RNA sequence: CUGACCGAGUAGUGUAGUGGGUGACCAUACGCGAAACUCAGGU
RNA sequence: UUUGCUCCACACAAUAUAGAUGGAUACGAAUAAGGCGUCCUUGUGGCGUCGCUGAACCAUAGCAGGCUAGCAACGGUGCACUUGGCGGAAAGGCCUUGGGUGCUUGCUGGCGAAUUGCAAUGUCAUUUUGCGUGGGGAUAAAUCAUUUGUAUACGACUUAGA
RNA sequence: GCAGUCAAGCGACAUUGCUAUGUCGGCUCUUCCUAUCAUACCGAAGCAGAAUUCGGUAAGCGUUGGAUUGUUCACCCACUAAUAGGGAACGUGAGCUGGGUUUAGACCGUCGUGAGACAGGUUAGUACCCUACUGAU
RNA sequence: AAGCUCGUAUCAGUUUUAUGAGUAAAUAUGUAAGAAGUCCUUGUUUAAUUGAACGUGGACAUUUGAAUGAAGAGCUUUUAGUGGGCCAUUUUUGGUAAGAACUGGCGAUGCGGGAUGAACCGAACGUAGAGUUAAGGUGCCGGAAUACACGCUCAUCAGACACCACAAAAGGUGUUAGUUCAUCUAGACAGCCGGACGGUGGCCAUGGAAGUCGGAAUCCGCUAAGGAGUGUGUAACAACUCACCGGCCGAAUGAACUAGCCCUGAAAAUGGAUGGCGCUCAAGCGUGUUACCUAUACUCUACCGUCAGGGUUGGAUGCCCUGACGAGUAGGCAGG
RNA sequence: GAAAUUGUUGAAAGGGAAGGGCAUUUGAUCAGACAGGCCAGCAUCAGUUUUGGUGGCAGGAUAAAUCCAUAGGAAUGUAGCUUGCCUCGGUAAGUAUUAUAGCCUGUGGGAAUACUGCCAGCUGGGACUGAGGACUGCGACGUAAGUCAAGGAUGCUGGCAUAAUGGUUAUAUGCCGCCCGUCUUGAAA
């Protein structure tokens, strides 16, 4: 269900006069190992002259979050291919982990820009330990000290189809 | 999409930008050492011709004006950051629209000239009353036989802004009763000041004032305050 | 960006006091009282020191922020009217036909009567709204003053007075006869 | 006149979508995949 | 018309059910606010309390709910009367004085269940209609024919004649 | 349109000289559209008045009588606030009119040796069934 | 349809190995992957059995010459219907808006979905029982969650699922998110007020034209700044006011560009249709995560029939076991 | 002495069509057999299938974490202190890296849980099917005799013995269904 992070390394299978290539690696976000390997191959074929037939995955390992329970301001750089020419996009997402940040980013791109998974390229994701460098207001507002806000217009759910109390909110 | 539109026009002049302020800062810094005496004047409101006449009413000297904060930066707003000996104190006294007259003739002479320099000024005074009939260009302050009736073009200005209940039948501007514009010895309101300025009643007078002086050899602020 | 919370400060002078319940709002002071039904705006009020009141909107958009700001403006206008009051001076001028303005108690409603507008035989009656005092200016020719605690009522009456004398089928550049406002200052 | 992680995994092309786009066209996944060209050498 | 209609009581049938198998349990307004108790110098007042569902309230034990003996209360409640009321939006319903008659599982006892044989919905209500008994109330209309036309192709319509 | 002109984007706006081969038409009838001729209400126009131009919503109503075309082409007189444009098989043959188109006879011009044909002009010609609607048991 | 000769049979609408064919790919197109093959030796046109050719002796039988699959291969007789089909995909041509070459469908086709459809998505059909799915849906009609989670919409003809009967550029001071400049706590923008100067009422035309009815121009002196003056303007002036500068106001603001939703762009005639009801933190849009409804499809089983492989000397065309399958117009055969 | 068509009697339905198909309720009608015919329940079973509980393991950075010990750093600055008036216990800005909160980073330490796959591990409930018809065979439990969930259901019980189940049909309702033949690339036209 949730996105997974895998470290994928390609070998570019060696031959005589071409021994032990540099073993290029990448960080890939995918739901499963197969999709991660497919995305790694797609990126590698574009980056330099390599192919699945003439290459292999050295090793794939899931990158578990170092601190799964910690609020972080993740800086996001994304290249998305719209109907017109593609352009760069920088976003910040306050999330608990890289996986959650990427999952929220995918939904945000799909909604606010109609950018599908095929058209989304993850340039880089970096945790922002500093506070003065945050540039996005919608994430900055949440950094105020002793922040407290209400939940007006609370709506409850009813199991029975008929209610006699005529309920209210809060 | 809803944002305020700009009424900018293709004028023949553009903003000077930050370069002018930086240049003036360096000019002030150089003048601080070029000349002997320095002063911190107050010229919150003065007509340009008055300043031009001042700039040529004395021998070779430099009258330096500029942004208040720029002048403070040139002088320095802290004792540790002061450019010269105790120059921070001189900057501390700069409150309004200040200017510096860099000259070396005599400390007493400069203050005496400031005291004796007086010229006509607007209200920004004695009470005045408009004539009960046709209003003249000077608002009755001179004989009607010499003045000329006010131009009808400015009647909308009189009605909408000056609050005077003017009417135009036989469109030479006329009023139904005498109108009191200013009282005795009071700071006139913006509307009253504009009314007096339009009538050309420059009853007030302006005299240059200085808060303090400085000398390159005294190494301290000459805390002399005259108006 | 759906601000988490935005608010504006309302300054209440010591003389007047305001008691706030569900969005029906009441203002009381030396010049009487005023009320308004703000239930359509969906804003929240809060007491600070009985001298300043904050209106806060949580998770409100740009339209909600504008609604909050106009609520603050309306509250300030109500406070000013209760404290100072408004004096909408109106003037009427004519070229040939002297316009006659009078107050008549026709139907017990204190209708304003206008006659001889450009020689028209029709006589228009403008219903005077509640809480807007009307008095003819003294020693000022062809001037009428409209005053009242509520800005809305006084402004509406002033607009109606000028709208009745609307020139029809004639060149507005020549027929200067009409009713117009001349001032919008406070009674104080 | 030969080699090359050199053009370049670019152009081009088979297969699939109830993929996007009114249209022109475009992207994805399973594959194939060049030449002119570049460096050096040859003559 | 030799006793028809209608109402009430009592007895068998048919006739079915858009579908019982404890109770359709009654303020109003808002949801960027409310219900309840309390207090005051009664208001858009102060205090405490509650929601986060009815997963509640009432009621619920006896051969589909028998026959009998006492205790303590004088309450609970079905039935027919009875006194004073309210309800017209489709009122046909909602209040209450007075006793009478029961049951009372509020509390404690005496006898009976069997064999429907290991379950077979195991029949326990409401809508209509007629004949079989007793008691209450009164003894009319329309159509056809004719007839005048405010009417009409014919119907129909407007009228009159014991 | 032809042949140019400069240039924000990847060629918009502006810019230079001249420049009938078909049959549909008319009397009555009902309805619909606005791209508004007239009427209601308004804004801008050298609206001083009067008169007039354009523009905005608005289809309720009104949008004619005649010289005259068979006519498809389509022009004039007069009244009226005006005499606006269209659709319903460019509605309306078991509604009418056959007006025009189109059989069998016949006259004039061309060709064709001939019979005949036209590039052509003229003449004379064959609901009582169901439903809907209006009334009515 | 009738069959005939052989039988493990050579084959394949498929791939791999080798290479022709192409400045030049890809898809395809050609040949081979050998027992009917290879090798040593030797018999019966060259000067010479030198060599071709067909024989004998000898060497290898099947990891015997790649992968995968094969209700077998070849052969003979005869004939019922069509010889004009239509739709869709690729390539080429033509083209403001059809002609040749390819393959799959309908015609001959049921069943579920798109409210229905000949060209679409699934899936091809014996009669029955149970379960799981396909496309399509989970507000009601309508069997399934007013499912969960993240963002957008106020539309006075919104929106609501490819073929389907379809418009954009462009405009909007509607709304959401991004890219780059430009000024910023020695003071960004809004707002307040003050300055906005002298030569010069610059040269021409003038009756007036002085910053403004006009022509060419557009500089000097001082500034923090001030344009021989951006406009309003009185017959000229003047005055007002714009650019610009000074202060108070005290934290981001301003310009252009990009792409998510909405309106215009997308104007007719009987009254009308996302299918209707109908909906707005949607029951609309993009995307993610789960459980749910089912076709004559798939999985398990009962039965009729067709076909195939075996058993049967004690009703033989007979009886028993096993396995696969059941579409269909013209038409053929067989059994009734 | 047939159908098309018509009348009388009995039954049934009928709100702008009828007729037909799968499916059941109601009305009518109807055949059969009982030292063993029709309809069901329970127990354990062979096959298919659906939904729960629960236990042991195989991998992750021998999961990541959390937690613990250690060194360091920081503010959306904890205590304390200085300034400020003072709502005399207030909070505004300076200092202050744990003090009268704690947070983060690197290292090291002992565990589980999450995800994933396996179990020729156990077990509850629901639905359909009972096909074959004396043995022969493959297997398991037993020292053996024998037994068994091992090449297709047995054991017990109850009601009815009839219109009770069931068939035919009249008609009630859930859904669907266009008018037959020929021709046409295509028809209901």
């Amino acid at each position: 269900a949730h996105f997974k992070e895998y470290q994928v390394i390609g070998r570019r299978l060696p031959t005589e006069s071409v021994p032990e290539p540099k073993l290029f690696r990448m960080r890939i976000f995918a739901s499963n190992e197969v999709i991660a390997k497919s995305r790694y191959w797609y990126f590698l074929q574009k980056l330099h002259k390599v192919k699945k037939a003439s290459g292999e995955i050295v090793s794939i390992n899931q990158i578990n979050e170092a601190h799964p329970t910690k609020v972080k301001n993740f800086g996001v750089w994304v290249r998305y291919d719209s109907r017109s020419g593609t352009h760069n996009m920088y976003k910040e997402i306050r999330d608990v982990s890289r996986v959650a940040a990427v999952e929220t980013l995918y939904q945000d791109m799909a909604a606010r820009h109609r950018a599908r998974f095929r058209s989304i390229h993850i340039l880089k994701v970096a945790e922002i330990e500093k506070t003065a460098d945050v540039k996005r207001q919608y994430v900055k507002q949440f950094l105020t000290k002793d922040l407290k806000f209400p939940l007006p217009h609370r709506v409850q759910k009813s199991t029975k189809t008929f209610s006699y109390k005529r309920p209210s909110t809060f | 999409r809803s944002k305020r539109s700009k009424l900018v026009t293709l004028a023949q002049t553009d903003k000077k930008g930050r370069e002018n302020k930086e240049r003036i800062f360096d000019e002030v810094r150089e003048a601080l050492d070029t000349y002997r005496y320095v002063w911190v004047l107050h010229l919150d409101d003065v007509r340009t011709p008055v300043l031009q006449e001042i700039r040529t009413s004395w021998a070779g000297s430099k009258l330096i004006m500029g942004k208040r904060k720029v002048l403070q930066k040139a002088l320095g707003e802290k004792r540790e950051e002061e450019y010269k000996e105790n120059l921070y104190q001189l900057s501390k006294l700069c409150s309004g629209v200040t200017g510096l007259l860099f000259t070396d003739e005599d400390v007493n002479t400069v203050k005496e000239y400031f005291k004796s320099y007086v010229r006509s000024d607007y209200s920004r005074p004695l009470t005045f009353t408009i004539p009960e009939g046709i209003v003249y260009s000077r608002g009755g302050q001179i004989p009607a036989e010499e003045d000329v009736p006010m131009i009808h073009s400015l009647e909308p200005t009189m009605r909408n802004k000056f609050e005077i209940p003017t009417k135009i039948k036989a469109g030479k501007i006329t009023i139904d009763s005498p109108y009191l514009v200013c009282t005795e010895g009071e700071k006139l309101d913006v509307r009253q000041a504009l009314i007096l300025k339009q009538f050309g009643i420059a009853a007030s007078e302006f005299k240059v004032k200085v808060s303090a002086y400085y000398d390159n050899d005294s190494s301290t602020v000459e805390s002399t305050n005259i108006n | 960006m759906k601000y988490i919370q935005t608010e504006q400060q309302i300054e209440v002078p010591e003389g007047v006091t305001v008691s706030i319940k569900s969005r029906i709002v009441k203002v009381v002071g030396p010049r009487g009282t005023l009320t308004k039904n703000l239930k359509h705006i969906d804003v929240t009020f809060t007491k600070v020191n009985n001298q300043l009141i904050k209106v806060a909107v949580h998770n409100g958009g740009r339209k909600h922020v504008a609604a909050l700001r106009t609520v603050k403006s309306l509250v300030d206008n109500m406070i000013t009217g209760v404290t100072k009051g408004y004096k909408y001076k109106m003037r009427y001028v004519y070229a040939h036909f002297p316009i006659n303005v009078n107050i008549v108690e026709k139907d017990g409603a204190k209708f304003i009567e206008v006659r001889n507008f450009l020689g028209d035989k029709k006589i228009r009656n403008v219903p005077v709204r509640d809480g807007v005092t009307i008095e003819f200016s003294t020693n000022v020719k062809d001037e009428i003053v409209l005053s009242g605690n509520s800005v809305e009522d006084v402004s509406q009456n002033a607009a109606d007075l000028q709208q009745i004398c609307r020139v029809r089928n004639k060149d507005i550049r020549k027929f200067l006869d009409g009713i117009y406002v001349s001032h919008k200052g406070f009674i104080t």
